[PDB]
């Protein structure tokens, strides 16, 4: 039968300062017992000062990481510009994410 | 489907399928309704040029929509039995998931809603029909009144009349009609009721029929005789 | 009168529309002809090249449908092609669905029950043509059917088409008197096409080139068109005669 | 693309007249004339076989058909518009009918499934009313013979006898002459062909006359022995010799 | 839910119906009306899958009450047992049916007789003297086939009834709460406060 | 009357008056050509500088279909280009079931009963355009010209648009003086100098010129544009002849 | 594009009349009148064909009478093949109903549906309305015997006695006239034949011109019978009633 | 006259009405620029006002990092048509990794605006459009008509009086097409340019829009303080 | 006839412009945008003295940050005022946030032009539609059944509007306060009132960031009535 997921390894890590926050990830993408790459980033810059990392299995995390970006894109559009507040941002990926929950992505999510 | 835009505007900003539901309305028969300090009542022209009639199986022009709550109307009699249907059903779906029956205001704003909804729709035709609609809120002593329009505005009424020479019957009620004092028993109310009708109808014979709704669901028809009383003392009155 | 411009009746219970889509029919000034042999069916029609500019080739209003059956149209190309294309389509689904090759006059019955549709639906137009229905059936021999916008259709001896139709229809119903039988009495498609031309320039009285005519051929199990060249030969043995 | 067109084209006008119904009855009017006469042991249904051309084979027009084996129609009025409702007829008695019942419809009901048919044209969007009147003779077990009348409005009549179309108002009146409630089928036959060369201008014969009967069962037109319960159809089709064999003693 | 039962005496049916809503190892309620009046001759006790019973019950009350009004008429019990079991016959065909086991106990007024009506989630209608669903049968269809009898009075069927409560505390593996029992007559429907 | 303010009403003398209005339309529009060859087809066009602003060689008209058909059209330009999604639409169709690229009469057909479709109903207006298109394939080269009507056939030579006329009439001399065939190169140049000569018509602005040319020889049987080198040599063999 | 050729059916006149239902009646007033007449112990239905012809089979027939279910029946006025599509739909109806709740459907739940149906083509769809009026003679255990009128409007109203078709206006005097509510079913049996003998377009009233109903409690016992009279029937009753 | 009912309708003459008509909504709307040199192009938008209490409408939308337009006619309509191309500059990107090629983009927004051209019911968009974009072969301005024609060009203006701007830049032509590496110059030469429409009224701070892209500078916006630089 | 999208040869669409007018019949609204708050005010006009005046709601809440008015047809609002509803509390479902009172009134214009042969007709209906956000302060905006949407400082639509207008292109600066803006808007209705104005025949309200939108009372608008007419009858 065919299985949609896999799993793509690595280890993601956020941590928040005063004035400051950290997304930190290893750049190793694996499946099995074998090594990718040993430089595929996970951590990206979404604009507004966002950081994303969607840790699991890679398709799925890309494909939401992509929709998260285009979230950002429109939400300039139709908002005249406004920055995209992380607790905006946050709550939109819920959606994002329970959208498919008849069908889930399969990653861990941090920004 | 048939798609036709029958509803639409004319160069001086009128909609004249909703002006000409409205003339529907002036052609219909007459409906009063007046609310007392304790009641509301509604009373309802019916037309005498009709004998051989059966009054056991007609139907009746006062309609309740719960056990609360009655509609009258002035217009097109077919068109009525649609909205009539279904506000009875909104009543029973807003039961079954507010655990609460309608609001006076809530059935009235549902049944203005369809109305509006008729007059930009394609493939429809306005109704031909303004309503009367009265009783008490749940748990509510408050008297209310409403009516609608094909247009789907409506309002708040101490007393109100709709229908053929209801212009006639509403400058009665404006003079008739204390705010500061509202119709204090059901007697007095039903007197003022009937009093108005009789400014237009004819004899107050097989001709008018009243309705009068207290609180908590208790909602009677009166019958010719105590009618007929009504219409007598009234005359006898009269002779001045 | 809106009664005029969609297929509804008139007060003299008349469609305008489909009477005016018979007058379509001649547009093109053409006509044609078809006739039944022992073994054969033959369809010849005028072929008028105005323009030196065209790819004379192209220029054609006989169209293969099946195998078995051809189609002449008397009318403008747009409709012409538009019933071309969906009697192939017909006849394709007609073989697959029932295992058969769809006969000539059945075609022509589901073509006029399709142009019955146009003149009781009103967002459907008739088309303007009329076509000519061609084979040698399995079972019924070389026939000759023929569908006009109103939806009629019936099987013919023979018949013509176009202008100049009526000329053709009595020098054809003249000859019939004379030779007392159904068909032309002759052993090859050959000289029923030569009967074909010879009384086409009789009833129009005029000469042809193998360029000025279209000639369309049924057998036994395949239609085919003559290449000018075929007509050129038939032509030379008429005039040798 | 798409029919638009989901509104009537058939309205009341201020007098109340249905005026394309009307207009569908006046191109009835103008067809050409068709008659039934139903006898006590049968239902005759003649009509005249006008050709377009000499050059016509008339016997591929059929303008008599089979509905079942023991129903069959003819018309006045617009030959293509009979032909599709024959199509039509011949599917109902199955689908609506034989498909549920395991038998073939009664002819009222077959009769009462055509008119539907045409009073559905009469009111849907988008179509005009059929341009014909139909008779449609039939017979089955527990009505007997019938002969049924349908107009373009979907109104149908049973008839003893009557004609349509061209030369109805005369042939009408030579039948109320002529019917009685004891004649048997050959008088009818007869009767029919009497009736019927009143409205025929040109040559009168079993070539230009087209003619069938529900009758008797014919067991030699069924197409298989053995099942002795099963006797064939009632509807029989005349061959234009049994015509002319009628009207030497005419 | 699990334990509705229904008798039917001379003049009244009776119906008692379990308290307990116990859902895991926890009984989450001891006073549960498993119970809606359809029309004011009319009740109707349910059983069977969590969230379908009650759905069903006030679906069914919404479409009675609707008739009620339209037609100022309550339907007869018959009617209404009718109407109740079409909807079951539908959904045990649906892509999810309700799994829902009722009795219709009600008092038709135009032949004075009080009727009772068995039906469970595939549809299955009877008009019974005494009816129970579920694993309650099993005690009360026997004791009653000995006890019952077809004129006995609301008091009588009441005494029946403690006797079939009785039995149900003694031999059922699980702790019910008790039962709210509810007379439906020519009178209406009332509620037995102390049982 | 008032048979003419509906498309696909019959005039009681046949006719479709919307399609005769929309061939208006088409003589309404700017010139274009093509020329049937050896071993191909050449098109060509006449653009009108409206504006020295219009940028030069950046705004084409002529479009390909699929790899080896071209398709140049005069009248109202949105209406060609809508024709063209469709017949793209139908050659990837073709060529996805059948593997092989689209056969020019089979293309044509497919033009033509969808145009012919637009003439058939009251809800859709008839194409606003006259089209020149062709191509090679298996059988050889293959030139067409589609009008409103969904008319079509195939030709020697063809012109459409304002300069229809002195196009055919040039058109007519080349296939009299050239029965045994014109060369592709040649065709390029008098594809050129019709255009020019076809320009008398429509003279107030002054124009583009624009060629293209599928031939089984000098574009391996692919529609290419004709740039550079070689548009600038077909030019001047125009100027040339206009003086 | 279509909207050239719409008569648009449903919409208002500027005195707030609905064109197509005004035209609908005006159709129906040149129908043959049916009559209803309701008495305390059963139903008359009454109507006149439309001129017949001798050869027009006249028992296999019916033209204004039809079977509803075992207790309803109704008499047409207007256009049959109309009124047929209308019929189908009530007895489909009063079918549903029976299945639903185990019992026959109130006389005046079916007439409501009907005339529902009719309302929704003067409302929406752009159809023309159906050109039909019926006369609903029947009984419940509710309300006992009715009759009810319903027009192309969809209104709908209950009568002791009615008339549909042509000649209503004095057929109407006539029966309001003589009507009595204490009545008979033999009464008025004899009441409607003697108004159609004073209002019919014809010479004078025979047999074959006429369709008969009754509805009485005439067979066994507080249950109820429909008596479609055959021609010999009409043809009797109209000797017993000295109109022949 | 008898033609201009609806946009299924050619006239005698063979022309189309309803689109005639909704090219006039463009006339009836306020003025705005385009220009381009090699590395930038740009956009001037003259906005309107209700009254001396309103804001004044905007003209300029971005469609993407690389490209967006200027409105004039039916504001409505060209949020419709900005919202398509909009979605076609995104699927481009996230289906292909490519900037959408302004060519391309006017293609989409021609065969958009034809469709409502040619079918019962609709009606074409009022409202015209300047497209700049700086894509993978330079600096590019696009006109778009309702009508379904979308030009390519070096400059030029659309709305009421647009004719004065459009002579000025006929005018103007071979200088401003070098006016390479430097935005400020190429803003002067469009606001010079808008200025020759102007008439009983000259450029305010709120009355002016300006809109810049090319080689290394996103599709930006300029109103209010920001516009000051250049009056 | 002819089609419900159909261009004029000015260039503008028929039922667009006729819905225009429509809206010239309807009642007045005024509103005015101060830094302290927005007001809004609405003219009641019960057509006639048995109705009661307070089931007239012309004044409407559609978030807690904003608030609108309407003139016309002023049923053809319900759907409006519901879509508008929908739209605030979904976008802070979907971004935990109040949404801004440009994208509202964009949202709500969006609905305007989806109308042919979707609805049958354009609204009857122009409304005033007024809010604070933190980004663009306290906005008032003119949404029409065209689909366009202006900004104010002020602005009347209705009958009495080119009166009122003209009015409050004199009384409007930028330093308005609340109260001000409230007397005005009091002034400005009397003026073009056809009845003479009261607290039963005229409403007011406002939106203030720190209380959100409130519609005042009958006495609170009483009492702003009675200080109106002593400060115009000194001087």
């Amino acid at each position: 039968q065919f299985n949609p997921y896999g799993d793509n390894g690595g280890t993601i890590l956020g941590i928040a300062g005063e004035d400051f926050a950290v997304l930190a990830g290893d750049t190793r993408n694996i499946t099995d017992y074998s090594i990718n790459s040993r430089y595929e980033p996970k951590v990206f810059d979404c604009g507004d000062n966002i950081v994303m990392s969607a840790n699991g299995f890679a398709a799925d995390g890309d494909a939401l990481v992509k929709r998260f970006k285009n979230s950002v894109k429109w939400y300039h559009f139709d908002h005249n510009d406004k920055k995209l507040s992380i607790n905006s941002a946050a709550r939109n990926i819920q959606h994002l994410l329970y959208g498919k929950r008849f069908f889930p992505y399969y990653v861990h999510t941090i920004i | 489907g048939y798609d036709r835009a029958l509803s639409i505007f004319s160069p001086d900003g009128h909609i004249f399928q909703v002006e000409y539901a409205l003339e529907a309305v002036k052609r219909g028969t007459c409906a009063v309704g007046v609310k007392g300090k304790n009641c509301v009542v509604l009373g309802c022209e019916r037309r005498s040029t009709l004998k051989l009639q059966d009054t056991r199986i007609t139907p009746s022009k006062v309609s309740k929509i719960d056990s609360h709550v009655v509609l009258s109307f002035s217009g097109l009699n077919a068109d009525s039995r649609i909205l009539i249907e279904k506000a009875r059903v909104e009543a029973q779906s807003h039961r079954l998931t507010l655990e609460d029956p309608v609001t006076v205001e809530y059935l009235t704003r549902y049944v203005a809603g369809v109305q509006q909804r008729y007059t930009q729709s394609g493939g429809v035709r306005p109704f031909g029909v303004s309503t009367l609609i009265a009783g008490f809120d749940p748990r509510d002593d408050e008297p209310k009144l409403y009516q609608t329009e094909p247009s789907g505005i409506y309002s708040s009424w101490s007393a109100q009349t709709i229908g053929r020479n209801s212009k006639t019957v509403r400058e009665f009620l404006e003079k008739n009609y204390d705010r500061k004092e509202p119709p204090a028993t059901v007697e007095e109310c039903v007197k003022l009721t009937v009093r108005s009708l009789l400014e237009v109808v004819q004899t107050g014979a097989k001709n008018i029929e009243i309705t009068v709704v207290k609180p908590d669901s208790d909602i009677v028809a009166l019958s010719s005789e105590e009618i007929n009383q009504y219409v007598t003392q009234i005359e006898q009155e009269k002779q001045e | 009168g809106y009664d005029r411009h969609i297929t509804i009746f008139s007060p003299e219970g008349r469609l305008y529309q489909v009477e005016y889509a018979f007058k379509a029919t001649n547009q093109t000034n053409i006509n044609s002809l078809a006739v039944r042999g022992k073994d054969c069916t033959v369809v010849i029609s005028q072929k008028k090249v105005p323009d030196k500019l065209l790819d004379p080739t192209t220029v054609s209003y006989i169209f293969c449908i099946s195998r078995t059956i051809g189609m002449v149209v008397n009318g403008p190309i747009p409709d012409a092609r538009n019933a071309a294309l969906r009697a192939k389509a017909e006849a394709a689904e007609f073989r697959y669905k029932y295992g058969y090759d769809m006969p000539c006059d059945v075609l022509a019955k589901r073509m006029a029950n399709l142009s019955q549709i146009y003149t009781q639906r009103a967002y459907m137009r008739p088309l303007g043509v009329i076509l000519t229905f061609v084979s040698v059936d399995e079972e019924l021999g070389p026939s000759i059917y023929k569908t006009d916008p109103a939806g009629y259709y019936v099987g013919y001896k023979a018949t013509a088409t176009g202008p100049k139709q009526q000329e053709i229809t009595t020098n054809l119903e003249n000859h019939f008197k004379k030779s007392k039988i159904d068909h032309i009495n002759e052993e090859s498609w050959e000289k029923v096409v030569e009967f074909a031309i010879t009384h086409m320039i009789d009833a129009l009285g005029t000469e042809f080139s193998k360029n000025d005519l279209e000639v369309g051929v049924a057998t036994k199990d395949k239609f085919f068109t003559l290449s000018a060249e075929n007509i050129e030969e038939r032509l030379v043995a008429i005039a040798e005669q | 693309m798409t029919d638009r067109y989901s509104f009537s084209l058939t309205t009341f006008s201020p007098s109340g007249k249905l005026g394309q119904i009307d207009y569908a009855l006046t191109a009835v009017k103008q067809g050409v004339t068709s008659l039934g006469i139903k006898a006590t042991n049968g239902v005759v249904i003649a009509t005249e076989k006008k050709s377009s051309s000499p050059l016509a084979m008339s016997e591929t027009l059929s303008k008599v058909s089979l509905l079942t084996p023991d129903i069959g129609a003819v018309y006045s009025g617009m030959g293509p518009d009979y032909r599709v409702l024959v199509d039509k007829s011949r599917k109902v008695a199955h689908t609506s009918y034989k498909r549920i019942y395991g038998e073939y419809p009664p002819t009222k009901l077959l009769v009462s499934e055509v008119a539907k048919i045409m009073q559905e044209a009469t009111q849907s969007g988008g179509v005009r009313p059929f341009g014909v009147s139909l008779l449609i003779a039939g017979h089955d077990e527990f009505n007997g013979f019938s002969l049924y009348q349908v107009d373009p409005s979907g109104s149908y009549f049973p008839w003893k006898a009557t004609a349509i179309g061209k030369g109805s108002v005369a042939a009408k009146t030579f039948l109320e002459k002529r019917w009685n409630d004891e004649l048997e089928l050959e008088d009818a036959i007869h009767i029919a062909l009497l009736t019927l060369k009143e409205s025929v201008e040109g040559e009168f014969n079993g070539d230009t006359i087209e003619l069938a009967i529900i009758g008797d069962e014919n067991p030699d037109l069924l197409g298989y022995t053995g099942i002795p319960t099963d006797k064939g159809p009632r509807f029989r089709k005349l061959t234009s010799q049994e015509i002319n064999d009628r009207l030497e003693a005419l | 839910m699990d334990i509705i039962l229904g008798i039917r005496v001379q003049d009244s049916v009776i119906l008692a119906s379990s308290k307990a809503v116990t859902r895991g190892i926890s009984v989450l309620k001891d006073s549960d009306d498993k119970t809606r009046q359809l029309s004011p001759h009319t009740l109707m006790s349910f059983a069977g899958e969590a969230g379908d019973t009650v759905q069903f019950a006030e679906y069914i009350q919404a479409n009675i009450q609707l008739y009620s009004i339209r037609e100022d008429y309550e339907l007869s019990p018959q009617a209404v047992s009718s109407f109740v079991r079409q909807e079951l016959a539908k959904s045990i065909r649906s892509r999810r049916p309700y799994q829902v086991n009722v009795l219709i106990g009600g008092y038709d007024k135009k032949k004075n007789k009080p009727e009772l009506y068995q039906i469970d989630y595939l549809g299955t209608k009877v008009e019974l003297p005494y009816g129970a669903h579920g694993y309650s049968g099993f005690y009360t269809f026997s004791l009653l086939d000995h006890h019952y009898r077809p004129d006995m009075t609301t008091e009588e069927g009441l005494d029946l009834l403690k006797l079939c409560v009785q039995e149900l505390e003694k031999r059922m593996p699980m702790d019910f709460k008790g039962v709210i029992v509810k007379i439906v007559d020519k009178d209406g429907i009332r509620q037995v406060d102390d049982f | 009357t008032g048979y003419d303010l509906s498309n696909s009403v019959f005039s009681p003398d046949g006719r479709n008056f919307q399609v005769e209005y929309a061939v208006k339309a088409v003589e309404n529009g700017t010139t274009s050509i093509g020329i049937k060859c050896n071993d191909g087809v050449v098109f060509a066009v006449e653009k009108l500088i409206t504006s020295k602003l219009l940028v030069p060689q950046k705004n084409v008209k002529i479009q390909v279909v699929d790899r080896h058909i071209g398709c140049v059209y005069s009248g109202l330009i949105p209406d060609g280009r809508h024709l063209v999604n469709r017949g793209r639409e139908e050659a990837a169709s073709f060529k996805k079931l059948y593997k092989t690229p689209i056969p020019i009469p089979a293309f044509a057909d497919r033009l033509g009963q969808y145009v012919q479709a637009h003439t058939l109903y009251n809800s859709v207006r008839p194409f606003g355009v006259s089209t020149i298109f062709g191509g090679v394939d298996k059988n050889g080269a293959h030139l067409y010209m589609l009008e409103p009507s969904g008319s079509y056939w195939g030709y020697k030579g063809a012109a459409t648009g304002k300069g229809r006329q002195s196009a055919k009439a040039e058109l007519e001399k080349l296939v009299d003086h050239h029965p045994e065939g014109l060369s592709a190169r040649e065709a390029v140049k008098q594809a050129a100098k019709i255009i020019y000569l076809a320009h008398e018509d429509n003279k107030e602005k002054d124009f583009e010129l624009e060629i293209s040319w599928c031939s089984l020889s000098e574009t391996n049987g692919l529609h290419k544009f004709v740039k550079g080198d070689l548009l600038q040599e077909a030019i001047d063999f125009a100027q040339k002849e206009i003086n | 594009g279509s909207r050239r050729y719409d008569s648009r059916t449903t919409i208002f006149s500027p005195e707030g009349r609905l064109y197509q239902v005004e035209y609908a009646l005006e159709s129906i007033s040149h129908a043959g009148t049916a009559i209803g007449i309701m008495a305390s112990d059963g139903i008359v239905l009454a109507a006149e064909r439309k001129v017949t012809s001798t050869l027009l089979e006249q028992d296999t027939s019916t033209e204004k009478l039809y079977k509803l279910n075992d207790k309803i029946a109704v008499a047409v006025a207007g256009l049959t093949a109309d009124a047929e599509i209308l019929i189908n739909t009530a007895r489909i109806h009063a079918q549903n109903y029976l299945k639903t709740y185990n019992e026959d459907i109130p006389v005046e739940i079916l007439v409501r549906r009907l005339s529902d149906i009719k309302q929704g083509y003067t409302q929406h769809g752009g159809l023309r309305p159906f050109g039909v009026s019926f006369i609903y003679a029947g009984y419940d255990d509710r309300y006992g015997y009715q009759l009810y009128t319903s027009n192309p409007s969809g209104n709908y109203t209950g009568w002791k006695a009615i008339s549909v078709g042509a000649n209503t206006s004095a057929a109407q005097t006539l029966l309001q006239m003589d009507y009595k509510d204490d009545m008979k079913v033999d009464d008025a049996i004899e009441l409607a034949l003697k108004t159609l003998s004073k209002t019919t377009d014809s010479s004078a009233l025979t047999y074959d011109r006429l369709e008969f109903a009754t509805i009485r409690k005439g067979a066994n016992d507080g249950e109820v019978y429909q008596k479609i009279f055959k021609p010999q029937e009409i043809k009797d009753i109209l000797v017993k009633t000295g109109i022949t | 006259n008898n033609y201009d009912g609806d946009t299924v309708t050619f006239s005698p003459t063979g022309r189309l009405f309803q689109v005639e008509y909704a090219l006039e909504a463009i006339k009836q709307g306020s003025v705005t620029v385009g220009l381009r040199s090699n590395t930038h192009a740009v956009l001037v938008a003259l906005k309107r006002n209700a009254d001396e209490l309103s804001s004044y409408q905007k003209k300029i939308i971005k469609c993407d990092e690389h490209m967006g337009l200027s409105l004039a006619g039916l504001a409505p309509d060209a949020r419709v048509l900005s919202n398509y191309l909009r979605q076609q500059c995104n699927y481009s990107s996230l289906v292909f990794n490519r900037k959408l090629a302004v060519e391309r983009a006017g293609h989409l927004l021609c065969d958009k605006a034809q469709k409502n051209t040619q079918s019962y019911g609709g009606r074409p968009y009022g409202v015209g459009l300047l497209i700049i974009g700086y894509d993978k072969s330079g600096a590019h301005l696009l006109e778009f008509q309702p009508s379904g024609n979308v030009t390519e060009l070096y400059g030029t203006a659309i709305g009421a009086r647009s004719q004065g701007a459009k002579t000025y830049l006929e005018r103007t032509l071979d200088t401003f097409i070098k006016i390479d590496g430097n935005p400020d110059e190429l803003i002067k030469a469009g606001v010079e340019a808008i200025s020759q429409s102007l008439r009983d009224e000259s450029l305010t701070v709120d009355n002016l829009s300006i809109a810049i892209v090319g080689k290394d500078t996103p599709f930006t916006i300029y109103d209010g303080e920001a516009v000051a630089k250049y009056i | 006839d002819r089609g419900v999208s159909t261009f004029s040869p000015e260039g503008r669409l028929f039922q667009v412009e006729y819905s225009l007018e429509a809206i010239k019949l309807g009642s007045t609204a005024i509103g005015i945008a101060t830094k302290e708050g927005v007001v809004l005010g609405v003219e009641k006009r019960a057509t006639s003295p048995l109705l009661e005046s307070d089931s007239i709601e012309k004044i409407v809440e559609i978030d807690r940050h904003i608030g609108c008015a309407m003139s016309g047809l002023t049923a053809d609002a319900r759907s409006m005022i519901e879509h508008a509803r929908t739209a605030a509390v979904t976008h802070n479902l979907y971004y935990d946030e109040d949404i801004n009172v440009e994208s509202l009134t964009q949202s709500v214009c969006d609905l305007a032009l989806r109308f042919g042969e979707l609805m049958s007709r354009p609204f009857g209906v122009a409304l005033l539609i007024a809010g604070h956000d933190a980004d663009d302060g306290y906005q008032l905006f003119h949404a029409e059944p065209s689909g366009t949407f202006y900004r104010y400082n002020a602005k009347a639509i209705g009958s009495g509007s080119e009166g009122a207008q003209a009015e409050l292109l004199n009384e409007w600066h930028s330093s308005l306060t609340l109260k001000e803006a409230e007397l005005l808007v009091l002034k400005i209705l009397k003026q073009v009132m056809e009845e003479k104005l009261d607290e039963n025949n005229a409403q007011l309200s406002c939106i203030t960031k720190q209380d959100g939108f409130k519609i005042y009372d009958n006495e609170k608008t009483a009492e702003l009535i009675k200080e109106l007419k002593e400060k115009e009858a000194a001087e």
